[PDB]
C-alpha cells in the first residue's frame, strides 16, 4: 500500500471511466436517434409527418417513450420464473453493448485496440440468443416460447456465414483487430476498400448481420404478425426498453461494423486522381482531423442505417422454413466459395 | 498473487462434475457435467500455460483442442439422445437396465 | 512525459481546438439545422431527405 | 529447514503464522539477491515472469518489513521505516511500469528498487 | 493496459441494466392483481403451459452447427499466420476446408438440411 | 502485462464464487433448461477466467463453440423432456447420493491437499528459458496462430476427420 | 513457402493418408451416386487396407524418425502394433459387410466409421506428444461411440451406448486431467521422451502432483483395456451391440490401448516404475481373478466372450509389467497377434450362428455338430485356443507370457495366471459340451432349422485364413519373436 501510486492509479481509474462514460452518453443517444430515424424514414416514404408534437420535430419522442418505460409498472408472470424472465433481456443487452468496445472512430479514439479484435465481438454477440431463450422459456407463454424457439434457429443458421466474411476480411487485412484493418484500407484510399475487392463477402455480411440483428425479412422471433410480440410477449415496463436498445444497438454495432470492415473507416482519400478536396481533408492532423474522421464514419455509418430502415419497410419478411435455407443453402457455400477466393487470391502477395 | 486459486477452483469443478456425472437421472445432464469435467481440464491447462508456457503456448492449443473434442461429443449425443427417445420415449438411464 | 506517446501537442492549443469544435457543434450548427429541417420540411427530395437525416 | 516457499503460496499466506524478525531478515536477504538476478529477465522483456516476481516479492515484503523492525535498534527505527517506505513507492513504480509494460522506465524503476533494497539491506545489517 | 478498459467496460455494461432495474423499481407503482398476473394468451384463457416438443428433422441443423462453428474457429489462427508463413498454411487449411464442404454436401444430400 | 495486484485477486476470489454457484445449480436441478442456464453462468465465468491468465483467443474460442453448445443442448433438452415442469425443482435426495457425495469429497480433498502443498511458484522460477518470447510476435493470436500452424499439424487434420465423422454420425443416428 | 518439410514429413504417414483417401473417395461416391453396390463398396475398403499395408511393409526398413516437430515416432515397436490393426480392421471388414447388409441398413457409414476407427487406432500407436495421445484415441472412441449404437433400433443398442458414452466420458476426462497435471508439474513440456527432462529441470520429479498424474493416466488407459474394476463398460456393450464392431472394439481397441501403455509406462514414466508396476499387478491380477470367475456364470455368448477378453488382458498385462530386459514386449508381441486370430475366429462362428439362427444365448448352440460339423469344428478349435489347450496358439502364448514373467521373479502373477487358465478351461469347454449334444429334446429349434446354403460366403474365408492360424502357427512360433525382440 503506497500512497504514492494508490492515488495515481485511483486518478488513472477515472480516466478510463471517463471514455466509458461518455461512449455510453452518446450510444443511448444513438439509440435515440435511430428511433427517431427509423420513425421520420418510415413516415417519409408513406408521405406522412412521423413524430411532430414530442418536441419541436419530434426530437423528443424516444426520450418520451424511454421515460415512459421507466414509468411503467413491472409486470412479472406469476405462473412462469422470475430470475429468467429478468435475466434474460440483461444478458442480450451486455452482450450486444460488449461489441463496442472494439470499434474505431479515429485511428486512436478506440476505447480498447484488442489484437483478438473481431474474434471477440463474434463471441460476445454469439450470447445474447441464449437471454432470448431465456426470456422465452421463463414467460411461460406459447408467443414466448416459439418466439425464443426461432431466435436461437436464427442465430444458428446466420452465425456461420457472418464468421467466415469476417474471417475474409481478417485474411486480406492479416489481423483481428479493427485499427489494422481500416489502415490496410486506408493504404490504397478509396479504391482500397474491401468493399471493391470482397464483393460477395460484403454482400453476404449484410444479410447475416440483418439476421442476427433480427431486422425484417428476418424478424420471424418478433414477428408481431404471426406471435402477438413473440418473446416481448410478456414483457413490460423497462425490460421491454431493454429488449428495444439491444435492437437498435445490435442494428448500430452492424452498420459500424460495415462501415469499418468493408468501407474504408475513417478514412477518405483517392491517391490515384487529383482531388484537392480529398488531399486536404487528409492533410489535417490533430484534434479537426479527429473530428472529420468522426464526421466521416458516422455518414458511413449513416448510409447502412438508411438502407435497413428502409428494407424493413419495404420487403416482406420471410417464412422460418425459407431463414432456414436461405442460411444454410445459399449463404454458407457461398462465403465458403469467396473464403476460397481470399485465399487463392492472397497466395499473390507472400 | 493467489493464482494458485484457480488450481482449487478447476479441482473443484471436476469433483462436482464428477459428482454430477454420477447421480445424473438425465443423460443430457451427464452430457453437461462431462462437460464441466473437460472444463476443469481445460481450466488447468490454461493456467498451467500462463505459469509455464508464455512462448509457446502448448496448453492453448491442447485447451482448443480438449474444447474441439467435447463440441464433438455434445453434436454425437444428444443425436444418441434422439435415438434413444425415438425407440423408448424415456431419458431417465438409471431406468434402462436390460443388459444386466 | 513517457515512453509511447511522441509529439503530442501543447494542451492549451488542443483545449482551444477542442473548445470551438464543442462551440461549433453544440450550440452553433443545431440551431441551423433544425431551422433547415423545419423550413424546407416539405420541399425535401430524396437526395435532401437523406442529408437533412444525415446531419 | 527452509523456513518458508515450501508451500503452495496461499496456504502459507493463509495457514500459517508467520516469520520470526530473524527468519525476515533471511527472507528480505534472499527477495534482494532475487531482485539482482531479475535483470536478465527484464533485459528479455518477458513481463509476465518479471510481474509474477514482483507480486510474489511484494507480498513477502510487506510481512518481513513490518515483522523485521523489532532487529532494528531504536536509534534508526523511524529512518528504516523511512527507507521500507521508500523501498514500497519504488516497487509499486516498478509494478506500474511491467503492467501496462514500458522498457525505459521499468529498468528506471529496476534501479531504483535495487539502491532501495540495498539501503534496506544496510539498516537491517 | 489494454484490457483494463475491458474489465471496467464489462463492469459498466453489467451495471447498466442493474440500474434500470432499481429506478424502475423506485419509480414505477405496484398495482398487482389476480388477473394481471395471467398469462397473455390473445384474450382466451389459456389450455396447458406452453411446451412445443419439435420434430428431430428439422432441428438436425443444430448437429451441423456444433461441428461448423468449431471448424470456424479452427481456421482463424491459420488466417492469422498466412503471412508469416508461405503455401504451407494454404495446403494445411485447403484439407481442411474441403472436409468442410463435402460435410456441407453430405448434410444436403442426406436430407439433414431440408425443413 | 496484467491487472492490478488487488483487482486481480478480487476478481479471481468474485469469478471463483460465479463458478461455484454456477456448478452448484447444474448439479442440483432437476430441470435440465435451469442446469444447462446454471452451466451458461460456468462457461462465461470459464472464458472470464481465461481472459485474466493471459488466454485472449481461447477465451473467444470456449464463447463461440460453448456457446453454440449450450444453445443446442437447451433446444433438445427442450424437444428431448416432459413437460415444462417448473415444479420439479431441486430433485430429491436419495441414499444413492449422500455415498457419492463423500467419494466426491474424498476425491477433492486429495485433489487440494496436494494443491496447496506444491509450491506453484518455484516452477515458474526454473522454468526461465519457456518465458522467453520472441519479439518480433507482438500479437498473442499471431504466436498461437503459428504454432498451431507448425508445431501441431498431425492433430489439426485429426481434428478435421473427427469433426467430419462426428457431423455425419450425428446426423445419421439422429435422423427419423 | 516449400510446402517440403511437411511434404517429406508426410511421406511418413503415409498408409494413414492411403486410409483418409479410401475414406474420402469412399464418402464422395457414396454421395454422389444414388445407387448403393455391395461389391464397390467391398472393393473399397479392402483396397484401403491392404495398400496400408503394402506401404507399411515398405517403410519396415527404414531408419526411426520423429516427424511433425515432435508429433509421430516412427520405430520397429509401433510398426509391428500397427499392422496389427490393420491386420484386424482387414479380417473384421468381411465380418461387417454381411452383418450391416442383413440389417438392411447403410453400409458405407459402417465401413467409414471403422476406416476412421482404424485410422484412429494407427496414430495412437506412434503418438510421440501428449495433444496426439489424447486426439487420436479421440478418433477411435468417438467412432465406437457411432459404432455399437449404429443398430439404432435395438432396444438393447441404445442402452449400450448410453452405458458406452457416459463411462468413455468419465475416462479419457480422467485421463486429460492426468495429462494436465504430468504437464503443469515439468515445465510445459508434452512431447513424449521429453518430460522426464522436464522434470528433473524443475526437480518435481518426486512432487506429490506426478503420482496423481499416474494414477489418472493408468485408470484412464485400464479403462480402455478393461482390466480389473475398469471393466464394468465392457459386458453390457458386447452385450447389446452387434457382432462385428464388438469384435472390432475387441481387437482393435487393446492393441492401441497397449502400444499408448507401452508408450506411456516406459518413456515418460521410468522414474516412478515402482508405483505403477505394483499398479499394474492390481490391475492384472483382479482381471484374470474377476473375468475367469464370472464367466463361467454366463448364459449369453457375447457377454461370456466379453469376460473372456477382460481375462485374457491380464495375461498381456505381466509383459508391460516384466519390462523390456526379461523379454517382456516381445511377448505382449506373439501373444496379441495370436489374441487377434483366437477373438476374430471365435466371432466369426458367432456372426455366422447368429445370421443363420437369429440367437445369441449359449442353450440355443446345442446340436450345431450335426447340422454344420465344418462351423462346430471352428468354434471349437477357436474356444479352445482361447482356453490355452496344447496343440492350439494360446498355449503357446501363454507359456510364453509366463517364461518371461517366472525369469523375472514374479511368481505371484504367473500362478494367479495358470490358476486362472485352469478356471478358463470350463468356459471354452461348456459351449464345446453343448455343440456336442446328440440329444433331440434338447435341441432348440433354433437350429433345427438351419440351412446352411450351398455359398461359401465372405466370413468363411475370413475365418479360414484364422482357423488354419491359430492350429498352425504353433510350430511358426519361433518366427515371429525374432520380429519382436528385434524392437527396442
Ligand atoms: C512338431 C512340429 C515341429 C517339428 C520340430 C521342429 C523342427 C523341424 C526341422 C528343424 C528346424 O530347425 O526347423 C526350423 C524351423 C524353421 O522355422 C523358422 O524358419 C525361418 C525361415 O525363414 C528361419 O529359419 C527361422 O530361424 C526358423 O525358426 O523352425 C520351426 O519353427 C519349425 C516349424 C516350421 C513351421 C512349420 C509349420
Ligand atoms: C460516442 C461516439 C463518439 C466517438 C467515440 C470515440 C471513443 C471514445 O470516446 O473513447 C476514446 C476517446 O479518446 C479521448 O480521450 C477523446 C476524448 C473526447 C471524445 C469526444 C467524442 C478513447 O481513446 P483513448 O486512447 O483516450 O482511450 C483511453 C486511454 O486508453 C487512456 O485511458
Ligand atoms: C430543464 C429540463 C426540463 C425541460 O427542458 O423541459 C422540457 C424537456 O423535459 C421533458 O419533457 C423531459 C425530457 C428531458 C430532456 C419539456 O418541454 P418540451 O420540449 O416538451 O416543450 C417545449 C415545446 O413546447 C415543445 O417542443
Ligand atoms: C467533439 C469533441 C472534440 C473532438 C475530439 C477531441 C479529442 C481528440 C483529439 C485528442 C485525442 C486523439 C489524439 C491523441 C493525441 C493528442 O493530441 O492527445 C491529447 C489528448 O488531449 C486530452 O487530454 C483531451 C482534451 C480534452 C477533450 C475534449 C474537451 C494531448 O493531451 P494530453 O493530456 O495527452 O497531453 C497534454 C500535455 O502535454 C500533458 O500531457
Ligand atoms: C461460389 C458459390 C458456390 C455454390 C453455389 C451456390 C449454391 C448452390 C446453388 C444451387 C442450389 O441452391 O440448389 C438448388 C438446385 O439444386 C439442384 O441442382 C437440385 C438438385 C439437388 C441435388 C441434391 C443436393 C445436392 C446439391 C449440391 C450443391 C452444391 C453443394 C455445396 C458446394 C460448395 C436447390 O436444390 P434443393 O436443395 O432444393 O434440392 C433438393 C431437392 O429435394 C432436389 O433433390
Ligand atoms: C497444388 C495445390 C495448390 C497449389 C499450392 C501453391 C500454389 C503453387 C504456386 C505457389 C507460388 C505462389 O506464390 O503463387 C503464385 C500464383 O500462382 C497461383 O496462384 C497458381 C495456383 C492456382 C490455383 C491454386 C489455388 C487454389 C487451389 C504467385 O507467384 P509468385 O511469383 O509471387 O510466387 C513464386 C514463389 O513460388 C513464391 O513462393
Ligand atoms: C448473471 C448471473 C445472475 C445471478 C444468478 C443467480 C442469482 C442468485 C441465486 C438465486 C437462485 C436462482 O436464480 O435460481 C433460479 C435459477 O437460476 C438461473 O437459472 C439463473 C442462472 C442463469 C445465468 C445465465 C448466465 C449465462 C430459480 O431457482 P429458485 O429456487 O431461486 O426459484 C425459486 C422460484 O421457482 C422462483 O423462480
Ligand atoms: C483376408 C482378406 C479379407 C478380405 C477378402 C475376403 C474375401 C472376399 C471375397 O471372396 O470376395 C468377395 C468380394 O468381391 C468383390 O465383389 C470385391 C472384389 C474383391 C474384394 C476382396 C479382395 C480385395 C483384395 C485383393 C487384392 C488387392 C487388390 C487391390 C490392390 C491391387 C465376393 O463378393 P461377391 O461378388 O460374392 O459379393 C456379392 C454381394 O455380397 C451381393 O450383395
Ligand atoms: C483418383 C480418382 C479415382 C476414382 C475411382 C472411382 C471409380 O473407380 O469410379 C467409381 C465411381 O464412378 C462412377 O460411376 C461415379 C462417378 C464418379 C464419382 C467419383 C467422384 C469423386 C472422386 C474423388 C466406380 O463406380 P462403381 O461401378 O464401383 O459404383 C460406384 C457408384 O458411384 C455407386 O454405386
Ligand atoms: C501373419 C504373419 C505371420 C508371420 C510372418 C513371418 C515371415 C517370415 C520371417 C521374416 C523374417 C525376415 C524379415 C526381418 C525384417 C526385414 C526388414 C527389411 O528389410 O524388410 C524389407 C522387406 O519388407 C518386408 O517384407 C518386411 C515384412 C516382414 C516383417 C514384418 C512381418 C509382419 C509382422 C509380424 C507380426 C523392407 O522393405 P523394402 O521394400 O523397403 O526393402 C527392400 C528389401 O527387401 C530390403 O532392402
Ligand atoms: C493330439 C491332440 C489332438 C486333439 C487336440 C486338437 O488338436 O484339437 C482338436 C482336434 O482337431 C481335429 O478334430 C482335427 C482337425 C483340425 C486339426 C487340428 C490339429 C490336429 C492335431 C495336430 C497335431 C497335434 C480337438 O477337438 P475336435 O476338433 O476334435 O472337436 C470335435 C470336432 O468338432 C469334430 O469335428
Ligand atoms: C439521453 C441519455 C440519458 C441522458 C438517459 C438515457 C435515456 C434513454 C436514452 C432511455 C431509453 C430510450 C430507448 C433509448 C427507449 C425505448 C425506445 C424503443 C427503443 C422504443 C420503442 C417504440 C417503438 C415502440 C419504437 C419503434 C417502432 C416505430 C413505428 O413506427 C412502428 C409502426 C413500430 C411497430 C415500432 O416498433
Amino acid at each position: 500500500f503506497s500512497r504514492l501510486e494508490f492515488l495515481k492509479e485511483v486518478y488513472e481509474t477515472i480516466w478510463m471511466l471517463f471514455p466509458i462514460l461518455i461512449l455510453v452518453l452518446g450510444i443511448t443517444i444513438g439509440v435515440l436517434v435511430i428511433v427517431w430515424l427509423e420513425r421520420e424514414i418510415s413516415a417519409s416514404i408513406q408521405q406522412r409527418i412521423g413524430p411532430e408534437y414530442a418536441g419541436p420535430l419530434g426530437i423528443l419522442q424516444a426520450l418520451a417513450d424511454g421515460t415512459k418505460l421507466l414509468f411503467k409498472e413491472n409486470l412479472l408472470p406469476s405462473r412462469g420464473d422470475t430470475y429468467l424472465f429478468s435475466i434474460g433481456p440483461s444478458i442480450a443487452v451486455i452482450s450486444i453493448l460488449l461489441g463496442y468496445l472494439i470499434i474505431p472512430f479515429g485511428s486512436r479514439l478506440v476505447l480498447a485496440d484488442l489484437s483478438i479484435g473481431v474474434f471477440l465481438w463474434i463471441a460476445v454477440s454469439s450470447i445474447a440468443p441464449i437471454g432470448l431463450l431465456m426470456s422465452g422459456y421463463g414467460s411461460n407463454n406459447k408467443y414466448s416460447f416459439l418466439g425464443g424457439l426461432r431466435a436461437a434457429a436464427q442465430s444458428i443458421s446466420y452465425e456461420i456465414p457472418l464468421t467466415l466474411c469476417v474471417l475474409s476480411i481478417s485474411l486480406l487485412s492479416n489481423s483481428s483487430s479493427t485499427v489494422d484493418i481500416v489502415e490496410a484500407q486506408s493504404k490504397y484510399g478509396f479504391w482500397g476498400w474491401n468493399l471493391w475487392r470482397q464483393p460477395i463477402g460484403f454482400i453476404v455480411f449484410i444479410i447475416s448481420s440483418l439476421a442476427e440483428c433480427e431486422r425484417l425479412p428476418f424478424d420471424l422471433p418478433e414477428a408481431e404478425e404471426e406471435l402477438v410480440a413473440g418473446y416481448q410477449t410478456e414483457y413490460s415496463g423497462i425490460k421491454f426498453g431493454l429488449f428495444y436498445v439491444a435492437s437498435y444497438l445490435n442494428l448500430l454495432i452492424s452498420s459500424l461494423f460495415v462501415t469499418v470492415l468493408y468501407l474504408g473507416g475513417w478514412n477518405l482519400s483517392i491517391p490515384y486522381i487529383f482531388i484537392s478536396e480529398f488531399f486536404e481533408i487528409n492533410k489535417i492532423d490533430g484534434v479537426f482531423g479527429t473530428t472529420i474522421g468522426i464526421f466521416i464514419t458516422l455518414a458511413k455509418t449513416f448510409l447502412f442505417l438508411f438502407i435497413p430502415i428502409t428494407t424493413r419497410w419495404t420487403l416482406p419478411r420471410l417464412r422460418m422454413d425459407q431463414l432456414l435455407n436461405l442460411g444454410w443453402k445459399f449463404l454458407l457455400p457461398i462465403s465458403l466459395g469467396n473464403l476460397l477466393l481470399t485465399t487463392s487470391s492472397q497466395l499473390f502477395s507472400l | 498473487m493467489i493464482l494458485e486459486h484457480v488450481l482449487v477452483l478447476s479441482a473443484f469443478l471436476f469433483s462436482i462434475g464428477i459428482y454430477g456425472l454420477v447421480t445424473s437421472r438425465n443423460l443430457v445432464r451427464a452430457l453437461m457435467c462431462l462437460e464441466l469435467i473437460l472444463n476443469a481440464v481445460n481450466l488447468n491447462f490454461v493456467t498451467f500455460s500462463d505459469f509455464f508456457d508464455s512462448r509457446q503456448l502448448k496448453g492453448n492449443i491442447f485447451s482448443i483442442f480438449v474444447i474441439a473434442i467435447a463440441a464433438a461429443e455434445a453434436a454425437i449425443g444428444p443425436a444418441i439422445v434422439s435415438s434413444i427417445y425415438r425407440n423408448r420415449k424415456s431419458i431417465r438411464i438409471n431406468q434402462s437396465n436390460l443388459l444386466n | 512525459a513517457v515512453t509511447g506517446v511522441n509529439n503530442q501537442e501543447d494542451l492549451i492549443w488542443v483545449l482551444l481546438k477542442a473548445g470551438v469544435v464543442g462551440f461549433c457543434y453544440f450550440l452553433i450548427m443545431p440551431p441551423i439545422i433544425m431551422n433547415w429541417l423545419r423550413i424546407r420540411w416539405y420541399r425535401r427530395n430524396l437526395l435532401e431527405m437523406y442529408f437533412q437525416f444525415m446531419f | 529447514e527452509f523456513k518458508w516457499g515450501t508451500r503452495s503460496f496461499i496456504w502459507e499466506r493463509f495457514f500459517e503464522p508467520g516469520l520470526s524478525p530473524e527468519d525476515a531478515v533471511s527472507r528480505i536477504k534472499n527477495t534482494a539477491e532475487g531482485l539482482h538476478s531479475l535483470r536478465h529477465m527484464l533485459e528479455t522483456m518477458s513481463w509476465r515472469y518479471v510481474i509474477f516476481y514482483i507480486r510474489l516479492k511484494q507480498a513477502y515484503l510487506k510481512q518481513d518489513m513490518k515483522s523485521a523492525m523489532i532487529m532494528v535498534p531504536e536509534g534508526r527505527r523511524d529512518d528504516y521505516s523511512n527507507a521500507a517506505n521508500e523501498l514500497v513507492d519504488n516497487m509499486a513504480e516498478f509494478d506500474y511500469y511491467v503492467r501496462t509494460p514500458k522498457v525505459y522506465e521499468s529498468y528506471v524503476s529496476y534501479e531504483k528498487t535495487l539502491k532501495s533494497i540495498d539501503n534496506l539491506l544496510g539498516f537491517l545489517a | 493496459y489494454e484490457y483494463d478498459i475491458f474489465w471496467a467496460f464489462l463492469i459498466i455494461s453489467s451495471v447498466i441494466p442493474i440500474l434500470a432495474f432499481l429506478f424502475s423499481g423506485i419509480l414505477a407503482p405496484i398495482s398487482k392483481g389476480p388477473e394481471k398476473l395471467s398469462s397473455y394468451e390473445s384474450g382466451i384463457e389459456p389450455m396447458g403451459d406452453a411446451w412445443l416438443q419439435f420434430r428431430i428433422r428439422y432441428y438436425m441443423f443444430a448437429l451441423v452447427f456444433v461441428v461448423f462453428d468449431v471448424e470456424t474457429v479452427f481456421l482463424y489462427p491459420w488466417a492469422m499466420s498466412f503471412d508469416i508463413l508461405g503455401v504451407s498454411v494454404f495446403i494445411e487449411a485447403l484439407i481442411f476446408v474441403l472436409i468442410l464442404i463435402v460435410g456441407l454436401v453430405y448434410a444436403w444430400r442426406k436430407g439433414a438440411l431440408e425443413w | 502485462m496484467d491487472l492490478p495486484g488487488p483487482i486481480h485477486d478480487f476478481l479471481l476470489v468474485f469469478l471463483g464464487s460465479g463458478l461455484i454457484l454456477g456448478a452448484l445449480g447444474v448439479v442440483l436441478f432437476t430441470n435440465p433448461i435451469f442446469s444447462a442456464f446454471s452451466l451458461g453462468l460456468v462457461l462465461v465465468c470459464i472464458s472470464l477466467f481465461y481472459i485474466l491468465a493471459n488466454s485472449h483467443f481461447v477465451a473467444s474460442a470456449q464463447l463461440l463453440i460453448y456457446v453454440g453448445a449450450i444453445n443446442v443442448l437447451i433446444i433438445f433438452s427442450v424437444m428431448f423432456m416432459s413437460g415444462p415442469e417448473y415444479d420439479k425443482k431441486f430433485q430429491l435426495w436419495t441414499v444413492g447420493d449422500g455415498v457419492t457425495s463423500l467419494v466426491c469429497i474424498s476425491l477433492f480433498v486429495s485433489l487440494i491437499s496436494t494443491i496447496l502443498n506444491t509450491s506453484w511458484y518455484g516452477i515458474i522460477w526454473t522454468t526461465k528459458s519457456n518465458q522467453i518470447l520472441e519479439q518480433d510476435l507482438i500479437n498473442a493470436s499471431q504466436q498461437i496462430g503459428i504454432h498451431l500452424s507448425t508445431d501441431f499439424f498431425l492433430p489439426f487434420e485429426l481434428i478435421s476427420i473427427i469433426l467430419l465423422v462426428s457431423l455425419i454420425g450425428a446426423i445419421a443416428v439422429a435422423r427419423q | 513457402k516449400a510446402f517440403h518439410l511437411l511434404l517429406f514429413d508426410g511421406s511418413l504417414i503415409f498408409p494413414e493418408c492411403i486410409l483418409i483417401f479410401g475414406l474420402i473417395l469412399l464418402l464422395m461416391i457414396d454421395s454422389t451416386s444414388d445407387q448403393k453396390d455391395i461389391p464397390w463398396l467391398y472393393f473399397i475398403s479392402s483396397t484401403s487396407l491392404v495398400m496400408s499395408i503394402t506401404a507399411l511393409l515398405f517403410r519396415w526398413r527404414e531408419e526411426p524418425m520423429i516427424s511433425f516437430s515432435g508429433n509421430f515416432q516412427t520405430n520397429n515397436f509401433n510398426e509391428i502394433f500397427q499392422f496389427l490393426i490393420l491386420l484386424c480392421s482387414t479380417l473384421c471388414i468381411p465380418l461387417s459387410v454381411e452383418y450391416i447388409e442383413c440389417t438392411e441398413m447403410a453400409l458405407t457409414e459402417f465401413l467409414l466409421f471403422i476406416l476412421t476407427a482404424t485410422l484412429g487406432g494407427m496414430f495412437l500407436c506412434g503418438a510421440n506428444d501428449l495433444i496426439t495421445i489424447f486426439v487420436a484415441p479421440e478418433c477411435f472412441s468417438l467412432c465406437s461411440y457411432l459404432l455399437s449404437g449404429y443398430t439404432k433400433k435395438d432396444v438393447r443398442s441404445n442402452e449400450a451406448t448410453t452405458k458406452y458414452l457416459l463411462m468413455g466420458g468419465a475416462s479419457s476426462s480422467i485421463l486429460v486431467h492426468g495429462f494436465s497435471w504430468l504437464y503443469g508439474s515439468s515445465g510445459g513440456e508434452i512431447e513424449l521422451q521429453e518430460i522426464v527432462n522436464g522434470l528433473i529441470n524443475t526437480q518435481m520429479y518426486n512432487s506429490p502432483g506426478i503420482s496423481i498424474a499416474l494414477i489418472f493416466i493408468t485408470v484412464g488407459i485400464g479403462f480402455k483395456l478393461s482390466p480389473a474394476p475398469s471393466h464394468q463398460w465392457t459386458p453390457d456393450v458386447y452385450e447389446g451391440s452387434p457382432t462385428p464392431v464388438v469384435a472390432f472394439l475387441s481387437v482393435t481397441s487393446k492393441v492401441a490401448a497397449s502400444a499408448s501403455a507401452t508408450r506411456i509406462f516406459d518413456i515418460p514414466f521410468y522414474f516412478s516404475s515402482n508405483e505403477w508396476h505394483l499398479l499394474l499387478e492390481i490391475l492384472a491380477i483382479l482381471s484374470m481373478i474377476l473375468g475367469n470367475l464370472i464367466a463361467i456364470t454366463q448364459t449369453s455368448m457375447k457377454r461370456m466372450l466379453a469376460y473372456s477378453s477382460i481375462g485374457q488382458i491380464g495375461y498381456v498385462i505381466i509383459g508391460i509389467i516384466v519390462g523390456d530386459s526379461n523379454d517382456g514386449y516381445a511377448s505382449m508381441i506373439t501373444y496379441m497377434l495370436f489374441y487377434i486370430s483366437m477373438n476374430l475366429g471365435t466371432f466369426a462362428c458367432i456372426v455366422l450362428f447368429g445370421l443363420r439362427t437369429g440367437t445369441d444365448n449359449i442353450r440355443d448352440y446345442a446340436g450345431l455338430y450335426t447340422k454344420d460339423p465344418f462351423l462346430a469344428l471352428s468354434l471349437a478349435l477357436c474356444l479352445l485356443s482361447l482356453g490355452g489347450l496344447p496343440p492350439l496358439a494360446g498355449f503357446f502364448g501363454k507359456i510364453y507370457l509366463f517364461w518371461c514373467g517366472w525369469q523375472a521373479g514374479l511368481y505371484f502373477l504367473v500362478l494367479i495366471g495358470l490358476l486362472t487358465s485352469v478356471l478358463s478351461i470350463y468356459y471354452y469347454l461348456k459351449i464345446i459340451k453343448l455343440l456336442m449334444t446328440g440329444r433331440n429334446q434338447e435341441i432348440t429349434p433354433h437350429v433345427r432349422n438351419y440351412r446352411r446354403s450351398p455359398l461359401r460366403s465372405k466370413n468363411s474365408i475370413e475365418f479360414s485364413m484364422i482357423v488354419c492360424v491359430i492350429a498352425s502357427t504353433i510350430p511358426g512360433i519361433s518366427m515371429n519373436p525374432i520380429i519382436t525382440i528385434a524392437q527396442d
